[PDB]
């Protein structure tokens, strides 16, 4: 297996016991995690068809040609609806994460002048406020893992406000990148390894992270796809391979 | 009852400048292009603009318009992804930045619907979403203890009250009532409620018995209360996507963006599609589409 | 994906003696009458009622299941108009009673379904509903000024948060995605995000793919989230409305009705069609109208 | 004319210069005013089928047959959307009306204990606290013009906090009774004498009413229908009569 596969099946991890609530996956590599996910150990899981209704099977990535069939309607509105209710686990992109879990896909630099613009902070707030949040991250570098974000749109632990009961539904879960899998289990909910990737070293971690991780030492590898899980990503899931754009290098 | 059709100019000449407007539809997906183009034509300026933002703010701000954004994100929705025109007011200081969560956003122009002074929502709380507005945007606390004890303290999100909203739909009469025939409504609904002046577009007005029966009754968005004036703008979405009726111009979107980079690129843009009227547009447009 | 597909009885043994419950439809609409005939046949009792009240409140009322009743309204719909089993029980000062306007009944749903405390309305303010709840509803000012100075006081609608909610619907799968098919969804799926429990019975199970065919997406009001266990109940809003699968049984709820008005009739009402299963009543029921 | 004619048309009269909001009419003949209206001075009102429905054309009330054209949809939701905004005007019956223009339909007696029940409160708080609120009464008598109302379903101008803008959009505007038409004009916004029907004495109305209303011996002779109003009242809006029903004796 390459390690864009040992990724993909660590995105399907996040969904483990996730039960019957919908899932989001916002790039192309947490995509194939779900789907895997959807079609093995957590088929209870709902999924849109990245726009507005929700599937009834689980198509390959990207796909073209046959009609994909319908479950139901999940218009722009009804996902907001469905967030605040919480039933939900979203993995966004992220082009800073630092280690309290905040993540930023809004701009670098000042807020009234940024030196570099992006999105904004969309749904981050209201997701990272309400239900269970995860990231992928392709290309695991200091400049992305930062001390501090820039713009905080997704919160993160040191956000939270423990004499506040509206901080109650906060659970920014793991951090999935081209290195590991990272969690916030360390002091003050710092960031944590939870597993290195085959042919990862903690140094190789250390020089891409602009802080320390905790327990990166002691991380046991990240495990392998399974025989069957490597048929549904290479055959059912993602025939083109969409999964090796999402990682450099 | 009443004929509420008039033309692209006659209703941007309804405008004032200072004013704040609310742009409907969602991204690059069923925006009033039109109507941003013939705001672009006139000379009203300094617009504070509600909007879940696309290519109708990076044309807006293309034009040195808009003094203040309200907005829960600004996407093309394709690559690349991030409107230039936007980032280049962002990046210059041009443009005072009320940014916000996407749901907020809606929470704000569903409390202007209800002449709400607010509503109460998480979204928000702990981000840097109270920075973007200096002080501007409160708490509210509950009087009613959690589930558990203690008393919240939320976001009191103020109404996105509007004196004019402009929105795209595919089927209208021509006393305002309309439908949209793709599969998401967005919010172009609260866009009108929320606002004193309302414009709407849409791609073909047909008689009110046809318009009923060409869709299902859910898919009826817009009344006759929520609409001051319609005009027919058949394409008047593009460059975004207006669902059955046409997609997302892909390769014209990317030509936008990419004028958009340099002084030149951009004074050729404006020369080729933005300087006669919608109708100049549209078959320059085609001409763009016919050569490749 | 899980099979939901359970029996009415099955159902109810979820639920407990002091429990808030929600029934969904409204009025003498779309009720989900055989889950109400089920609750009459266990020994759960001492209920708390949040509905838009008709004869599945008046059933409840005529067993003595009732301690408190939170509703927007209590109607037949139809002559006599006036539930009698309800109006006894409010008579009788058998029920408390947390009476409120129609529209607050919704936003304490809706924020429940929003995980809110509260949400601000006007509804309510100068009126006899703050004396029904006894000091239990409270104000929230608006930290923001209205349009003309001072700061507005708002009713805070608490959440209605519900241990279960029952509702019908016109079609689901085993799975609980289900499509209202008349004019009007009403709240039901308010009920159903406000609760913990969430029943769920429909006319008739079908395959998805024949669900989504049926109707446009608009009316796939329900999610697989949003359904704990679904009953296929045919005939199960008798004698409501049930939109175009049946209308109301005029005839036989005035009998309901004519029945409540003395002893003898009461107790011949409940032996002839309260005395058995779902079956026996839908038999009685046909028989009833048989004879019509 | 009849007195049921005179009293379609002071009905009617509700919704002159309304503009394009909706009217609810919860009476028939409210309802036959309503259509009377939009066929003549009032052309922009929007009128439901009296279930979900928006109505295109103005059909006759109580017409069997061809099924209405419509021109939108309007659910309950729908409904409590457009109350809120403002944009309505509702004509209700009434159990009781006082002399401030409190209504109820609720209950007879204590709250917790009443002697009678009816409805309950039901959207006569919303209605009354958000926009243009009448009142149909089709047997003006002194059970149902009291002093004050057992219970507050309908606000009225006694109500009203001065120092809360909350209560700024308050127009409880007329009462129509097969007396005469009444407004909130009088002192402290006491009821007040509009106009008297044809045929009715200030005294009259005066044993008809529990409380004094003002200006009653000064108030004009209510207008006479035109022939065209009683064209379209007798053959195209109610063929059937159905006014008749709605005033006694």
């Amino acid at each position: 297996s390459t390690r864009a596969e040992v990724c993909a099946v660590a995105c399907a991890e996040l969904f483990r016991d996730a039960g019957e609530i919908m899932i989001s996956p916002m790039t192309n590599m947490a995509s194939v995690g779900a789907r895997l996910a959807r079609l093995t150990f957590a088929p209870d899981i709902l999924l849109t068809d990245g726009e507005a209704q929700l599937l009834a099977d689980t198509p390959a990535l990207g796909k073209t040609g046959a009609p994909n069939r319908i479950e139901g309607w999940m218009p722009f509105g009804r996902v907001f609806e469905t967030l605040a209710w919480g039933r939900r686990h979203v993995v966004m992109g992220a082009n800073q994460v630092d280690r309290y879990g905040n993540q930023n896909i809004s701009a670098f630099g000042p807020l009234q002048r940024p030196t570099r613009q992006m999105f904004g902070v969309r749904g981050s707030p209201g997701n990272t406020i309400n239900h269970a949040t995860s990231y992928w991250v392709g290309n695991h570098c200091k400049r992305v893992f930062v001390e501090a974000v820039d713009v905080v749109s997704g919160i993160g632990y040191d956000k939270v406000d423990p004499d506040n009961p509206a901080f109650r539904f906060v659970n920014v879960y793991r951090v999935v990148s081209n290195l590991g899998v990272f969690d916030f289990g360390g002091p003050d909910h710092s960031m944590r390894a939870v597993s290195l990737h085959p042919g990862v070293t903690p140094g190789d971690v250390r020089d891409a992270t602009s802080f320390e991780v905790h327990d990166l030492d002691a991380a046991e590898q990240t495990r392998l796809p399974t025989d069957d899980e490597l048929h549904l990503i290479r055959a059912v899931i993602d025939p083109k391979s969409l999964r090796d754009r999402e990682i450099r290098s | 009852m009443p004929d509420k059709r008039t033309a692209l100019d006659d209703a941007v000449a309804q405008l004032r400048s200072g004013m704040t407007i609310g742009i409907a539809g969602w991204g690059s997906r069923r925006k009033p292009m039109a109507f941003v183009r013939a705001i672009l034509r006139s000379d009203v300026t300094d617009l504070t603009v509600v909007t879940y933002g696309g290519p109708d703010l990076g044309l807006l701000c293309s034009a040195g318009k808009v003094k203040r954004v309200y907005y829960g994100f600004v996407s093309l929705d394709s690559p690349p992804f991030y409107d230039p025109w936007f980032a280049h007011a962002r990046t210059s200081g041009a443009i005072e930045a009320r940014e916000m969560d996407e749901g907020m956003l809606r929470c704000g122009l569903q409390a202007a619907a209800q002449r709400l002074p607010f509503l109460p929502i998480r979204a928000g709380l702990g981000s840097s979403v109270p920075q973007f507005w200096a002080g501007e945007l409160q708490t509210v606390t509950s009087p009613y203890p959690a589930p558990g004890g203690g008393y919240e303290t939320l976001i009191a999100m103020p109404a996105l009250r509007l004196d004019a909203a402009f929105a795209h739909l595919n089927l209208g009469d021509s006393h305002g009532n309309a439908a949209y025939t793709g599969i998401d409504p967005y919010f172009d609904d609260l866009f009108l409620m929320a606002a004193e002046r309302r414009f709407l577009s849409v791609e073909r007005i047909v008689a009110t018995e046809e318009l009923v029966k060409s869709v299902p009754p859910q898919a009826l968005l817009v009344n006759r209360m929520m609409v001051d004036a319609i005009v027919e703008a058949p394409g008047g979405a593009h460059f975004t996507t207006a669902a059955p009726d046409y997609g997302r111009d892909e390769q014209f979107q990317r030509h936008y963006a990419e004028a958009a980079s340099t002084q030149v690129g951009w004074q050729q843009f404006v020369h080729t599609y933005l300087s006669g009227t919608e109708a100049d547009y549209q078959a320059a447009v085609h001409n763009f589409g016919a050569s490749r």
